[PDB]
RNA sequence: GAGGA
């Protein structure tokens, strides 16, 4: 997304969302028009997943954990989820 | 495709622009270029008429004449009318005349008496192996009949 | 804002037709789009700046044409194509009788 | 292959050239956009016959724009590869795997499957030719080149020639 | 703007409809779509040639839509197709498919009624394809065999056998003999083999809606930008709900194909034909009555093709049939008696927003000029200078604003400007009069201010009332206001032959005082109120 | 013109059409106690000659399609008896021109 | 709905109206071609009042005594009596007008005498004669035969058809029926002389603005008269605020009105509410 | 004035009258969600930041936040919140384009759960304008419709001016007879 | 077939407000493009006030065609017809 | 008789309020409510299905539904209505739309 | 939700 009359490598442009354009703050040529505003279970191996998930979420619900605790825990074991090192352990010592 | 294969743009009812039904008109290498320098000759007399209020050479030198006529880059154009001059071989219209007047009698089909024009060999079988609609349409000896008759015709100029 | 249906009768009521024209393209989405001449959808697959156009399916690569129309009736048509009805679009009145 | 064409064209005339003399434009862009173009559908429009007694009926003017919308009909000529086809030629150019014949306005192109074996590329060669049994075929070579494929793209036509066959080659 | 094209531009005539030739189908797609995987290869949120653009619609700001390329914004997106593992009904067309099968032989296809029977001999030569199918249909909703041969006693082609009473269930069609749920790929064929001229003697056509085609073997999957998908988190962008549906009936899909080849628990394989003939009955349809709702993780239903139709801010009537525009303002009115009828007081920051695009010529060149000096902010000025070529130049930007020298041909965008026509209407509009020209007359302070009998029509009063404000682009659109829809021309209405405006309260009752016989005005009052008077000739 | 002053068996409605070129026509006698036609409401129906309807339909440019219609079993196209395909002239009075002609094709 | 209903239907120039598949609706738009916002009521003032009122009023005879005109007002007043050549005339034009009773009288019943129309004679009148500030005292310069042959070729150039046809012919003739009645009654001699008393060239720039008016006030074709019926139509039954039935009253009546019946009818409904059978 | 309502004196605005406060209040916080997505309150710079709001960055701090008392309009940013890549972008939160006014009070603290969230109040003054709207005790919607100076009010003999006209017209039609009793 | 001769053209002589109103649009839209102008304008600058003159001395020369219900049309062009209006 | 009592039972409704509608406007109404022979009614299953262009009918009311009867039956729309050229963004043959200079 | 009219 260049400038053809400018022609600055580092294009100094701006978006004047407001008139949903793009302009080349050098010499104000307008580059692109329309500015779209965006602002407003067995099959998938997310089986054993999801049973992790609502292990965590009711055990998350008995220590009353914040929602980040929850979704950090839902994230490392998504990260591990399965390996060797791992190996099985019971699926409730990965869960704590 | 080279069978007779031809599209809607290429049918035998080419309706002129005056709204009416008319046969299929092709041209072959034996009226193309004795046509265009024609209507270049008609391009230039309207071009000085509003203005006022061997055949190698004679290809080149007067397609440049007719590039100070026409638009000049049509170039390609005169890449055409080298094609024809390296490759269409009559003169003297009434030359041709006489031969389609003959292909007339022929009872060929346009493209096919086109093909006979634009094509120079030596005998039917040659054709044959060139013009797969032209087989049998007629006799052979008939082909190499008109063959011999172009090559009575077939002189350089 | 709106220029809802009952403006557009008003509109029509003076007879300004351009001007509803306008307000319905110009004024909100108007789109080009290219057309098959033969298969009468949306499917020119037009390679645009090489003059390359070829809806396949019909293998036309000559027949082709572009027309103007409101983004979201092009919308509606995809979306009629994806309940499977084909509303295709001729651009001259199908006399061939 | 040439044909005498009647086609129609629909200029588009921008307001500024409404004089008394329109028609003087008219015929002029005509002229300035038909002959010597290729079309998909007709072949590379050579010349237009009868300059003078052309249909130039009536205007429209499109409902914006402005600008009048003329439908000329006029007679022509054009030249049309088909597939199958005998045709003379000439090279321009080499490839590594043939040679593009200059079949007059267009320029036709034989590929290495499309020639005989015994016609082998010679890439040391100044022109790069093509070396048969028989024959060394270089660039103004004259080839009786054979139509095998048409492209008939809009605006571009792309012919296959071949020599594989007989006959061919040099004419 | 969009770039040039060779194609001829032209405009539609003639909309023919009809349904979907699989054949069709994949005829056009450019991908046959087999992971409902989104686009995360598994990670790298680029996008995998599963679902979602194996090219078939840029999504992301690149061009890179299958050769077409195009940018966004220019591709019409293109299509994309599905194979159906078992063919399924086509929810709009199950009473459709119930009512033909009511009429036809079940085996040998033919009519159940024809043909030498009079009635029958009546409804083929009505028009009317629906009500002449409708005739048929209450034909042979009565037979029951297939009619072996005629009376006089005539043959035909009858294999004489009977036919069930059909009926539906759910998305299924029931039939008794004299029992059995009747399967879709028989009743395919069954179409197969009806013919090529009686189902258009009951309402089909040959080339573009043949029966068989009621019934989706393969299915095309509409691109991206039908579905787009909102970033509303800027890490993760939520799928577009028919997205979900897809995912929906290609999972199910996915699963019928693996029951089929991978061994065949024979009566798994109708629980599974069923979810998937239910899915993508939903995604068509998802308001299906007496049945479930097809739920999205949220307990919001799902938003089916057919509900993003529907009226009242469907497709149609909420986005074609109207819209929403630019050029336009709203605010709310004030009455004023120092206008002039036609006249109305845009307020000044409003004209400092909405343009008109002038062209240059020597008529206008030099005022032009000025006004492009003056920049976008001090009043009698402009926003924007389109080059021909439709290359638009901001000035808030141009540290040369004053330098640049417009050519003829190239546009301004000056502000409005007094007497430009503008339109007029104040919602809800009953009236060709709800809508009415003006010419602007420009003030400070923000309220939309017009002459004082011009409420009556537009039936507003100023007890907050708004109206809004449309500014013609083009030459012929402000001609036209000017001449059709400008006020005076509208003051006697043609809904009752008597002129729609007048005089008004305090104008009407104080006239009334005035003229009064007892009424008299000294001199020095007599002389102002001439004065007043625009066109009083001068004379006492 | 067959008036029957009960009903028919509906066997002997079979009959009717028994018999082209020429058409039998039933009428309850009920309902021709009185006559539609000198009610107030009914304008004057002129049914006209076929040349006429092809000077019509020439003259306006239509097709047969194209013109307001009126059932068969209308009331007062019994009353003439007009055929699938004939057309009737109305005149009615008109309080904005005094005189006003319309036709209708007898779908 | 009604806009949905009459959404496209226009007038097309040969001044039929037609929907968007070409069904001719109306064979006139209208039936009498004119433009709704050029009508306003006037007065046909031979359908009512007395016989003996209306003789008096238009009767004039250049033999006998009792209708005869006093010459005064005419400057060919005095050997015009017992003239025959325009006796005959007379005649003509007053049976003319006797018909133009009669019709009339079966055309509207009751005898409203006031019905919207299309171009105000009366203030074409008045215009005139302030614009020649007409004395009415000397003797009128005009004669009968221009008068009366003055209307007739007006009736000629009242067009609103122009077609070659006799269909056309008589289309056009019924088109222009009510109004000429109107023109007979409004210009008739004896009111011109007698009241008018227009000199010659006066009498003459009335018909020709007669005529130009008329021509002006004829339905331009292309207008969407569909969705202007739709709209005129609709918007009065908004403004009936007070919709559903005032008939507390008369209880004698608890009929249908406003709103709730206007739906009953259009949604033409089997079950009336109230299916009322007056008979006389 | 007529066609409901009215004048309004200019000069009794001036004293004060109708005056009114508006307070509008903008609240913001910390990431949602994110492991290592963690949206962080500061003031932003182009340090590979690519979604400056071309707004005006330069009234906060250092934390992303506008001390206040801070004069603040047009959509100046007045949360400066940056969301990782994982250089990182800007997802600030300017204030409405059409308004302006002070900061009035910015109150920062830790939510329910443990992530530092941040509301800010901003403070303007609303003068009475031509076209607001303002209504009796009955039933006379009405809005301003222009202002007059004093002296060009009618004016009693006691030298008192009103500092509102309302036009007669509204009273027969409605019968707001308690209007006129309560006067 | 499909036009009709320039007799038997039955349409009204006089010119439609729609056609004014078209016609006016189109012609100062031309005009605007600079077009040719054929009178003299006396610093007429308006686009619009120009067409409104030339038209109101029969000086545009215009090209759209009328039409009949069934396809048929008549052509007049802004000499013959009365602008009346 | 039927469309003449339409008329008279239209006008009753409309002037018994005191408000008054020129003849020509009720007269259309009657009229296009009268063509078919029957008296067909303003609603979607009365006029909205008779044979008018399939997008015209399907703005109306019961859009989907309508859309499907037209897909089956082949049907073909052929843009002079109103209402299509709307959606085709067009210039509907309309008032400005519909006429004749020839240059 | 809000909601003015
Ligand atoms: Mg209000
Ligand atoms: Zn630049
Ligand atoms: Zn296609
Ligand atoms: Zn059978």
């Amino acid at each position: 997304l260049t400038c053809p009359e400018c022609k600055v490598y580092p294009p100094k442009i701006v978006e004047r969302f407001s008139e949903g354009d793009v302009v080349c703050a050098l010499c104000g040529l307008v580059l692109s028009d329309k500015l779209v505003d965006t602002r407003s279970v067995m099959d998938k191996k997310d089986n054993e997943v999801q049973a992790a998930f609502a292990k965590i979420t009711m055990l998350c619900d008995a220590a009353e954990l914040p929602k980040i605790v929850k979704d950090c825990a839902k994230e490392a074991y998504k990260l591990c989820h399965d390996e060797k090192t791992l190996k099985g352990k019971s699926m409730e010592s990965i869960m704590a | 495709a080279a069978t007779l294969q031809l599209g809607q743009e290429f049918q035998l009812k080419q309706i002129n622009h005056q709204g009416e039904e008319e046969e299929l008109i092709a041209l072959n290498l034996s009226e193309a270029r004795l046509v265009i320098k024609e209507a270049l000759v008609e391009r230039r007399r309207a071009f000085k008429r509003s203005q006022k209020k061997t055949r190698e050479k004679e290809l080149e030198s007067i397609d440049v004449l007719l590039e100070q006529t026409t638009g000049g880059n049509n170039k390609d154009l005169k890449n055409t009318m080298q094609y024809l001059t390296n490759f269409s071989r009559f003169r003297d219209q009434e030359t041709v005349g006489a031969v389609i007047q003959l292909l007339k009698s022929t009872g060929l089909h346009p493209f096919e008496v086109a093909q006979l024009g634009s094509l120079a060999c030596d005998t039917a079988d040659e054709a044959k192996t060139l013009i797969p609609s032209l087989n049998n349409k007629i006799s052979d000896d008939e082909l190499e009949r008109i063959l011999k008759e172009l090559s009575n015709l077939e002189t350089l100029y | 804002l709106r220029f809802g249906e009952m403006e557009r009768d008003c509109m029509i009521a003076h007879g300004a037709a351009s001007f509803l024209k306008e307000r319905l393209m110009e004024a909100s989405d108007a789109f080009r789009v290219h057309i098959c001449g033969i298969c009468g959808l949306m499917t020119v697959i037009a390679k645009l700046n090489h003059n390359q156009f070829e809806c396949k399916g019909c293998d036309n690569k000559i027949d082709i044409y572009q027309i103007h129309i409101p983004y979201a009736a092009k919308l509606l048509f995809q979306e009629l194509m994806a309940m499977n009805i084909t509303p295709r679009l001729y651009t001259d009145r199908s006399r061939d009788f | 292959m040439f044909f005498i064409k009647d086609l129609s064209l629909n200029i588009t005339l921008h307001p500024s050239f409404f004089g008394p003399r329109m028609k003087q434009y008219l015929k002029t862009k005509l002229l300035e956009e038909v002959e010597g173009s290729c079309t998909g559908k007709f072949g590379y429009i050579l010349c237009v016959l009868d300059y003078d007694n052309i249909d130039i009926q009536r205007g429209r003017i499109l409902p914006t724009d402005g600008s009048a919308e003329f439908n000329v009909k006029y007679r022509a000529v054009v030249f049309k590869p088909f597939k199958g086809e005998v045709v003379d030629g000439t090279v321009v150019s080499c490839s590594q795997h043939g040679f593009e014949v200059q079949v007059g306005p267009m320029k036709v192109f034989v590929t290495k499957h499309l020639m005989p074996q015994d016609l082998t590329f010679n890439a040391g060669s100044n022109p790069p030719s093509y070396q048969s049994s028989e024959d060394v075929i270089t660039i103004k070579s004259r080839i009786r080149v054979k139509i095998e494929g048409c492209i008939s793209q809009v605006s571009s036509i792309h012919a296959i020639g071949s020599i594989k066959e007989d006959y061919l080659g040099a004419i | 703007g969009q770039q040039y094209s060779s194609a001829p531009l032209r405009t539609v005539k003639e909309v023919q409809f009809g349904l979907f030739s699989p054949e069709e189908v994949r005829a056009i797609s450019v991908a046959k779509i087999r992971f409902p995987e989104t686009m995360d290869e598994t990670q790298t949120r680029a996008k995998i040639g599963g679902l979602n653009d194996p090219r078939l619609g840029s999504i992301d700001r690149n061009l890179k839509c299958q050769t077409c390329q195009e940018g966004m914004n220019e591709c019409p997106g293109h299509f994309g197709h599905i194979d159906l593992a078992k063919p399924v009904f086509h929810v709009g067309f199950i009473a459709k498919i119930k009512k033909v099968c009511e009429c036809v032989c079940m085996h040998c296809g033919k009519l159940l009624l024809d043909e030498h029977n009079e009635l029958m001999r009546q409804a083929l030569a009505i028009k009317d394809s629906k009500k002449r199918f409708a005739a048929i249909w209450t034909l042979c909703k009565t037979k029951m065999v297939c009619e072996t041969d005629v009376p006089s006693l005539v043959s035909r082609g009858g294999c004489g056998n009977t036919q069930p009473t059909i009926r539906k269930d759910g998305l299924k069609l029931v039939g008794s003999w004299k029992l059995r749920v009747l399967s879709t790929e028989e009743i395919l064929n069954i179409f197969k083999h009806i013919s090529v001229k009686d189902f258009t003697s009951l309402g089909f056509n040959e080339v573009f809606s043949r029966p068989e085609w009621m019934i989706l073997t393969c299915l095309p999957v509409p691109p991206p930008p039908v579905r787009p998908s909102i970033s509303f988190n800027e890490s993760q962008r939520g799928e577009d709900d028919l997205t979900f549906k897809l995912a929906d009936i290609l999972k199910a899909n996915i699963s019928l194909e693996t029951l089929e080849h991978n061994g065949a628990p024979h009566h798994a394989i109708e629980e599974a034909e069923s979810l998937l003939q239910f899915h993508v009955a939903t995604y068509m349809d998802n308001d299906i009555a007496g049945q479930p709702q097809a739920l999205q993780k949220s307990g919001r239903p799902v938003k089916s093709i057919r509900a993003r139709l529907k009226g009242k801010e469907g497709r149609i009537r909420g986005n074609l049939m109207g819209k929403r525009v630019d050029f336009s303002a709203r605010t709310v009115i004030s009455g004023d008696p120092n206008l002039e009828l036609d006249q109305v007081g845009v307020p000044k920051s409003i004209a400092k927003t909405l343009t008109y695009p002038e062209v240059v010529t020597p008529y206008n060149i030099d005022r032009l000029t000025q006004l492009v000096r003056n920049g976008p902010n001090e009043h009698p000025g402009a926003k924007y200078v389109i080059r021909d070529s439709g290359d638009r130049i901001d000035l808030r930007y141009s540290k040369r604003a004053g330098d640049i020298q417009l050519q003829y041909g190239w546009k301004v965008e000056r502000h409005i400007m007094d007497n430009d026509p503008v339109l007029f209407n104040r919602q809800p509009s009953l009236h060709k009069m709800s809508m009415m020209a003006h010419r602007v007359k420009v003030i400070p302070y923000s309220t939309f201010r017009l002459n004082l009998s011009v409420t009556s029509p537009y039936n507003a009063d100023f007890d907050g009332d708004e109206m809004n404000l449309h500014v013609p682009q083009s030459e012929e659109t402000r001609a036209e206001l000017s001449q059709l829809c400008a006020v005076p021309l509208q003051i006697v209405s043609p809904q009752s032959n008597k002129p729609c405006m007048g005089i008004v309260q305090d104008t009407l009752c104080g006239i009334r005082k005035l003229t009064l016989r007892d009424t008299f005005i000294e001199l020095d009052q007599v002389l102002n109120m001439l004065y007043w008077v625009p066109d009083w000739d001068g004379v006492i | 013109i067959f008036v029957y002053q009960n009903n028919i068996t509906p066997s002997a409605m079979k009959l009717v059409p028994s018999i082209p070129p020429a058409t039998i026509e039933t009428f309850n006698e009920a309902a021709l106690v009185v006559n539609i036609t000198h009610h107030e409401l009914v304008p004057k129906h002129i049914r006209l000659s076929s040349d006429e309807k092809r000077e019509l339909l020439k003259r306006y440019r239509l097709k047969e399609s194209q013109l307001p219609r009126i059932q068969r079993a209308d009331p007062v196209a019994l009353y003439l008896g007009l055929k699938r395909g004939e057309v009737v002239k109305i005149i009615r009075k008109s309080e904005t021109s005094g005189r006003y002609a319309s036709y209708r094709i007898c779908m | 709905r009604l806009v949905k209903a009459l959404e496209d239907i226009m007038v097309h120039y040969d001044n039929t109206t037609r929907n968007s598949l070409g069904n001719v609706i109306q064979f006139i738009y209208g039936e009498d071609g004119m433009d709704a916002a050029h009508i306003e009521k006037q007065s046909l003032d031979t359908i009512g009042g007395s016989d003996a009122a209306f003789e008096k009023r238009y009767r004039v005879d250049l033999l006998n005594t009792d209708h005869t005109l006093d010459p005064s007002l005419l400057e060919s007043g005095s050997e015009i009596l017992g003239d025959l050549k325009l006796q005959v005339l007379l005649d003509e034009e007053y049976k003319q007008l006797v018909k133009d009773r009669k019709f009339l009288r079966e055309v509207f019943v009751d005898g409203e005498a006031n019905w919207p129309l299309p171009v105000n004679i009366r203030r074409i009148i008045q215009n005139a004669q302030q614009t020649f500030h007409i004395d009415h005292t000397k003797p009128s310069d005009l004669t009968i035969k221009d008068i009366v042959l003055g209307v007739k070729d007006l009736q000629e150039n009242l067009l609103v058809l122009r077609g070659k046809n006799e269909i056309i012919q008589n289309a056009q003739r019924d088109a222009v029926t009510l109004f000429c009645c109107l023109l007979r009654s409004r210009l008739a001699t004896r009111r011109v002389l007698q009241e008018y008393r227009l000199t010659k060239q006066a009498f003459d720039w009335v018909l020709s603005n007669i005529e130009a008016q008329f021509l002006r006030s004829v339905v331009h074709p292309g207008e969407m008269v569909g969705v202007l019926a739709a709209q005129s139509i609709g918007e009065p039954a908004t403004q009936m605020t007070l919709n559903t039935f005032h008939f507390a009253g008369v209880a004698s009546k608890k009929v249908t009105s406003g709103v709730p019946r206007l739906k009953e009818i259009l949604n033409v409904a089997k079950n009336m509410k109230t299916p009322s059978l007056t008979v006389y | 004035n007529q066609e409901d309502s009215m004048i309004m004196n200019q000069s009794s605005i001036d004293r004060g009258l109708f005056r009114s406060l508006f307070f509008r209040s903008y609240m913001d916080q910390e990431k949602k969600y994110g492991m290592s997505i963690t949206e962080t309150f500061e003031k932003p710079q182009r340090t590979n930041t690519l979604r400056m709001k071309h707004g005006t960055y330069d009234k906060l701090d250092d934390d992303g936040l506008i001390a206040p008392g801070v004069r603040v309009s047009g959509e100046d940013v007045i949360i400066g919140k940056t969301t990782p890549i994982s250089s990182k972008r800007d997802a600030s939160t300017p204030l409405r384009s059409t308004e302006n006014g002070i900061v009035d009070q910015v109150l920062v603290t830790t939510n329910q759960d443990g992530l530092k969230f941040v509301k800010v109040r901003v403070r303007t003054t609303k003068i009475p304008q031509i076209g607001d709207k303002f209504a009796s005790r009955h039933g006379q919607k009405g809005t301003i419709g222009i202002t007059y100076r004093r002296e060009d009010m009618p004016f009693t003999a006691e030298g008192i001016v009103p500092d509102l006209i309302i036009n007669p017209h509204a009273i027969p039609s409605r019968m707001t007879v308690a209007h006129l009793i309560e006067c | 077939e499909k036009a009709i001769p320039k007799d038997q053209r039955a349409t009204t002589p006089y010119m439609t407000k729609y056609e004014r109103a078209r016609i006016l649009g189109t012609r100062a839209l031309q005009i605007s493009m600079n077009a040719p102008v054929f009178v003299d304008l006396e610093g007429e600058t308006d686009p619009l006030r120009i067409a409104m003159k030339e038209l109101a001395e029969k000086k545009i020369p215009l090209v759209i065609r009328r039409y009949l219900p069934d396809g048929s049309f008549e052509d007049w062009s802004v000499e013959e017809l009365i602008v009346d209006l | 008789a039927g469309r003449a009592a339409l008329y008279k039972e239209v006008y009753n409704v409309i002037a018994s309020d005191g408000s008054y509608v020129n003849y020509r406007h009720m007269a259309l109404l009657v009229d296009v409510m009268t063509t078919q022979g029957g008296l067909t009614s303003v609603t979607r299953h009365g006029f909205n299905r008779s044979n008018t262009g399939a997008l015209m009918r399907c703005s109306f009311e019961e859009t989907v539904e309508i859309l499907f009867e037209a897909g089956a039956s082949a049907e073909l729309d052929d843009c002079r209505g109103v209402s299509e050229n709307v959606i085709l963004g067009q210039m509907a043959p309309i008032g400005t739309g519909a006429f004749d200079v020839m240059i």
